[PDB]
């Protein structure tokens, strides 16, 4: 009836908007000679990851979470989850690397251009693209995610379309630790240090100007960190808490949290590319 | 500009030898190098080719497994190792420099040479001995089995006019350009398959052997040669 | 007394300018109205050369209409091949502030100049493959702006010390010196017969000097601002000047007053370089508005916008056969146009 | 002094500037137009040529 | 087609050399020296080390700085000042020993006024935007010797001196007499009020009290370049 139609419309809206945003960013960065900065290359790689996620993995979860069945069979479910994990981990790693680059850009003004060149950024992109792929493929295709609880695995996958994701204790702990903890702590430290430096510099400048005769930093940092944290953190907390408890959780909650993750992936490009004046001016130039 | 060649001689078959060529008086780090052989009773024949920065290494088509080349710029030495020699490779060896850009003159300066004694495009000379006099015109012909013209428009053809007793020189390169130190007494022309070299005035320095070599394909094969007797 | 002599001089110049204004009967615009239209063209970039790092300040074509040289603020000069985009040669400079470059008509020498007040002459064709410094010319108490070659052994240089002088390679000292400008000159163009030349200065005046005569031959009242670049008509009886007043002008040698003026309401920035074509039908110019505006030598109206650069354009030049138009800008991006 | 010498030399310069016998602009304009019309046939960038003899193809 | 292959190889070698040159070139900062003949600009550059313009180099904490001393053409910087648009900073040197008794030869008022006008002209330039100047106040020993030596009072031709008192922000490092602290901060405030009239938050001035025989100028330039680049980096990312 009306509810499934409304969720179908929401899904098409989200998929179309993320696809058009990623395509616009990729096109704008691809053929501009004044936007060849290495950080722009990192942003382009992140946009490509988001575009692949929007085009490849969301249209199938669309029908997975709507009709509560998996028509595509038991062969496609072994690659959909792996692709969905690879892309999420790549996005998180790209965000962490962008934060790390900004830390040296702000805290080290003199030796900046000599420590951030094309080679280092290419190495970071290769690392962000390689490790998640190996991890996801060797965890899904080699039967390690559910190795340790066999009957519980089938009891849990006795659910919508038999394409659910099951995690054990050790698997969940290692997924939480290596995919959400380290990048989050790195971003916390980097942005706190940048906040302190910006606050003290603005305080000195304002005091000098006033004796002659924090808005932007807090706004930007709060917006960025809230956008990042509001989506992935509840999902990861629930995912790590489920194995330790008695697996009491409604499937609708498991759907809405992954949809929040997809919403964060959709919102990602309009925070690092459409928020700075130079990219907006380049786009308006046409 | 000085080139000093060392090595060669007579050794038993199957052994290993060492040849060296040292360049003194100029910066050869930006000059491509060639090793060329000349049989005692035949004309020139290319052996090996080294690029400016060893990016391209080219070996003889007739034999390549028994040749190896290397160079060192700080020591300024181009040296060759040969293993398991036969009776076929019994030719004088020359180390030559050449630089390639637009309007350049490949194969400018040649070395003294060293003596060691123990299909593709073919060019042959119809004549072998042309008797002439000091004051008449001298014409030397060259014929090629394939059209030497390229899409760019360059006619890859080179003459040497080697004197009998000294190192070969360069007179006309690309069939239409005259060298620097050659006196203005020679001219060349062609059409694509038949080529001619013409001399108007003759002196005692025009005695020698003339060669015809092409750079369209890459066998780096040479002509026959004609000896002048006065 | 000085005052009386100066006042007779000012009446002399007044009657001279009255005679000059009386020696004109009709403008050429009415005569121009007898010609057919030219047509608008959207010629696009064919090749792009990207080798430099800092801004590009000057460039010069070759006698073969396919070789060119350019100078950059970095302190190196590289000779491009206009067909296959190959870097024939690379030469590092001793002074990192150069603002001029020249290429010998015989294709054997190059020239450099800048804030060092020294004119360098190299030898492209030597016994060795590398290019070595041949001669250094000193004696100008002013930054060099033009170093055009007169012959294989004669070089005319323009300097910021308000004086231009002809030089010589073998002897190593200037042969003749020309004076008369109050401000510093920064423009210079030669003649097809290599017998006369014209120069411009910030004092809003263009002076025509004969090489053999030895002193000033003609003087023309220029614009209301400085002169940034000058060019000489291929015919040999006219020339054009570009200024910071957002307008260009062209004068003739024989009649000695203004012929034509190019201006528009939209354009406000100053002209940086001016060049003609083989037949002299269209005039090329460069602006600070990041576009090389194409003009018409007769109607004095625009033809095409012809954009494609991101920063200020500082130099351009057509080949000896009118086959292509190279263009250098401040973004270190050469652009071959056709 | 230098100023008086400059005054006399500038007066002489103005003298032979006035004695140059400048011609009218009509002949110069006619010659310029004739040259442009005569030579506006062998130059590219004015009448586009087919992409056969053009050294720059793409 | 071997000729084209060899030409391409030569082009690749030239490109590698140019890449090495670009790698070397991006790790240096360029500074523009400026001053007057009376000021000890030559003394400043000679202490800073340890016919056209002059170039010098120095290394500070593994950071390379290129300093362009300007001994140059006629006194008109209208056309040759355009080439200096990517320099990190401008080091302006001013001599603070020109009393009102030493006015000039035949040109203008006391040399301090001429220095102020020169600084104003540099500050209000069009092509010199986005560039921050490092103001210097050289020749301070002579000022301290002359304030108490008599026979010369700056108040005669500076009527605003009697209305000026030393600020509470002053640092009593000379430890001699508050007259020197009054004159020092008077001239410093004059230079500041000349400086801080435009800019729109894109460039700043950093006054200093240095001597011609000083030694810590290296650290001053290092610390002033650090902040200059840091503020630009902060402003580029909307963090300031
Ligand atoms: N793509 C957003 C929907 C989504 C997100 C994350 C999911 O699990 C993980 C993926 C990557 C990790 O590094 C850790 C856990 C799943 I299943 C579904």
């Amino acid at each position: 009836n009306d509810v499934r139609a409304s969720l179908y419309s929401l899904m098409v809206l989200i998929i179309l908007t993320t696809l058009v945003g990623n395509l616009i960013v990729i096109v704008s960065i691809s053929h501009f000679k004044q936007l060849h900065t290495p950080t722009n290359w990192l942003i382009h790689s992140m946009a490509t990851v988001d575009f692949l996620l929007g085009c490849l993995v969301m249209p199938y979860s669309m029908v997975r979470s709507a009709e509560h069945c998996w028509y595509f069979g038991e062969v496609f479910c072994k690659i959909h989850t792996s692709t969905d994990i690879m892309l999420s981990s790549a996005s998180i790693f790209h965000l962490s690397f962008i934060s790390i680059d900004r830390y040296y850009a702000v805290c080290d003004p003199l030796r900046y251009k000599a420590k951030m060149n094309i080679l280092v950024i290419c190495v970071m992109i290769f690392i962000s693209w390689s490790v998640p792929a190996v991890f996801a493929f060797g965890m899904i295709f080699l039967e390690l995610n559910f190795k340790g609880a066999e009957e519980i695995y089938y009891k849990h996958v006795h659910c919508r379309g038999g394409c659910s994701v099951f995690f054990s204790k050790i698997s969940g702990v290692l997924t939480f630790m290596t995919s959400f903890y380290i990048p989050g702590s790195i971003m916390l430290c980097v942005y706190y240090r940048i906040y302190l430096i910006a606050k003290e510099q603005a305080r000195l400048i304002s005091d000098a100007n006033q004796k002659l005769q924090e808005r932007k930093a807090v706004k930007t940092l709060g917006i960025v960190m809230g956008v990042f944290l509001i989506c992935w953190c509840p999902f990861f907390i629930c995912t790590v808490m489920d194995p330790f408890l008695h697996y009491i959780i409604p499937p609708t909650l498991n759907d809405v949290l992954i949809w929040f993750g997809y919403l964060n992936s959709t919102f990602n490009p309009m925070v690092y590319a459409f928020f700075y004046p130079w990219f907006r001016k380049a786009l308006k130039m046409m | 500009v000085q080139l000093v060649e060392s090595g060669g001689g007579l050794v038993q078959p199957g052994g290993s030898r060492k040849l060296s060529c040292s360049a003194s008086g100029f910066a050869f780090s930006s000059f491509g190098m060639h090793w060329v052989r000349q049989a005692p009773e035949k004309g020139l024949e290319w052996v090996a080719y080294i690029s400016s920065g060893s990016g391209t290494i080219y070996y003889a088509d007739t034999v390549k497994g028994r040749f190896t080349i290397s160079r060192d710029d700080p020591k300024n030495t181009l040296f060759l190792q040969m293993t398991s020699l036969r009776s076929e490779d019994t030719a004088m060896y020359y180390c030559v420099r050449s630089i390639y850009y637009y309007g350049s003159s490949p194969f400018d300066f040649w070395g003294q040479g060293t003596t060691l004694t123990v299909s593709d495009i073919v060019m042959t000379q119809a004549t072998s001995s042309v008797p002439v006099t000091p004051g008449e015109s001298v014409s030397i012909s060259c014929r090629s089995s394939k059209s030497l013209l390229h899409s760019n428009g360059n006619t890859y053809l080179y003459w040497f006019l080697q004197r009998p007793g000294q190192s070969p020189q360069l007179l006309i390169y690309r069939m239409s350009n005259l060298a620097s130190g050659v006196p203005d007494r020679f001219s060349g022309s062609g059409s694509g398959t038949a080529f001619t070299l013409t001399i108007s005035r003759l002196e005692a320095e025009d005695v020698g052997v003339y060669y015809c070599m092409q750079h369209l394909e890459y066998p780096l094969t040479f002509g026959a040669g004609t000896k002048l007797e006065l | 007394e000085l005052d009386q002599l100066r006042q007779e001089a000012e009446q002399l110049k007044n009657q001279i300018r009255d005679a000059r204004k009386a020696c004109a009967d009709a403008t050429l615009s009415q005569i121009t109205n007898n010609i057919d239209p030219v047509g608008r063209i959207q010629m696009r970039t064919r090749r792009t050369l990207r080798g430099h790092l800092a801004k590009i300040y000057a460039m010069h074509w070759g006698t073969d209409s396919r070789l060119l040289v350019s100078a950059s603020q970095d302190g190196k000069l590289i000779i491009w091949d206009s067909y296959t985009t190959n870097k024939v040669h690379a030469i590092p400079l001793r002074s990192s502030w150069v603002m001029t470059c020249a290429y010998a008509p015989s294709g054997n020498y190059v020239a450099c100049g800048g804030l060092d007040n020294i004119c360098s002459i190299y030898n492209l064709k030597t016994r060795e493959g590398n290019v070595r410094v041949s001669r250094e010319l000193a004696g100008h108490t002013g930054y060099l702006s033009c170093c055009r070659f007169l012959d294989d052994n004669q070089i005319v240089t323009s300097s910021g010390d308000t004086t231009c002088a002809l030089w010589d390679i073998e002897t190593g000292q200037q042969t003749t010196t020309f004076t008369g400008h109050t401000g510093d000159v920064m423009s210079l163009s030669l003649a097809p017969d290599t017998r006369l030349f014209v120069s411009g200065a910030c004092d809003a005046s263009a002076k025509l000097w004969d090489v053999r005569e030895g002193m000033c031959r003609q003087t023309f009242t220029g614009h209301e601002s400085d002169i940034n670049a000058i060019c000489f008509f291929p015919n040999g009886n006219a020339f054009a000047t570009g200024s910071d007043d957002a307008t260009c002008r062209l004068f003739d040698l024989r009649a000695d007053q203004e012929l034509m003026t190019y201006s528009h309401d939209n354009i406000i920035c100053g002209i940086t370089s001016v060049s003609f074509s083989k037949s002299g039908r269209l005039l090329l110019a460069g602006y600070d508005d990041f576009n090389c505006n194409v003009w018409d030598a007769l109607k004095a109206d625009r033809a095409g916008v012809l954009a494609g650069h991101d920063n200020r354009v500082s130099c351009l030049g057509v080949t000896d056969d009118g086959m292509a138009v190279a263009t250098g800008s401040w973004d270190s991006f050469l652009k071959i146009w056709n | 002094t230098a100023s008086i010498a400059q005054a006399r030399k500038l007066v002489e310069q103005l003298k032979m500037e006035a004695n140059i016998d400048r011609i009218k602009v009509s002949k110069a304009a006619a010659d310029l137009m004739a040259y442009c019309e005569a030579h506006a046939k062998e130059d590219p960038l004015l009448t586009p040529v087919p992409a056969s003899e053009n050294p720059f193809r793409e | 087609r071997n000729e084209e292959k060899a030409q391409r190889e030569a082009n690749k070698k030239i490109e590698k050399q140019l890449q090495k040159d670009k790698q070397v070139y991006r790790a240096t900062h360029r500074l523009l020296l400026l001053g007057a003949g009376e000021s000890g600009k030559n003394t400043i550059v000679k202490q800073m080390r340890i016919s056209g313009i002059f170039e010098t180099k120095f290394q500070v904490d593994k950071v390379n700085f290129h300093m362009f001393d300007v001994g140059a053409q006629r006194d008109e910087r209208r056309k040759w000042i355009q080439c200096f648009n990517d320099v990190t900073a401008i080091i302006f040197v001013v001599a603070s020993s020109s009393y009102n008794m030493v006015i000039r030869e035949d040109n203008q008022t006391n040399r301090l006024q001429a220095a102020l006008k020169l600084f104003d002209s540099i500050w209000n330039n069009k092509w010199l935007r986005d560039t921050s100047v490092i103001l210097f106040l050289n020749k301070q020993d002579l000022l301290a010797e002359k304030v108490l030596a008599g026979k010369s009072k700056i108040e005669d031709y500076f009527p605003e001196f009697a209305r000026y008192t030393t600020p509470e922000d002053a640092t009593p490092e000379p430890g001699e007499d508050p007259r020197v602290t009054r004159a020092k901060y008077f001239i410093r405030d004059e230079f500041l009020r000349i400086s801080t009239a435009s800019g729109d938050g894109r460039h700043y001035c950093y006054p200093h009290f240095t001597c011609s025989v000083d030694t810590e100028n290296i650290r001053r330039v290092f610390n002033d370049c650090r902040d200059i680049i840091q503020r630009m980096h902060l402003r580029q990312y909307e963090l300031l």
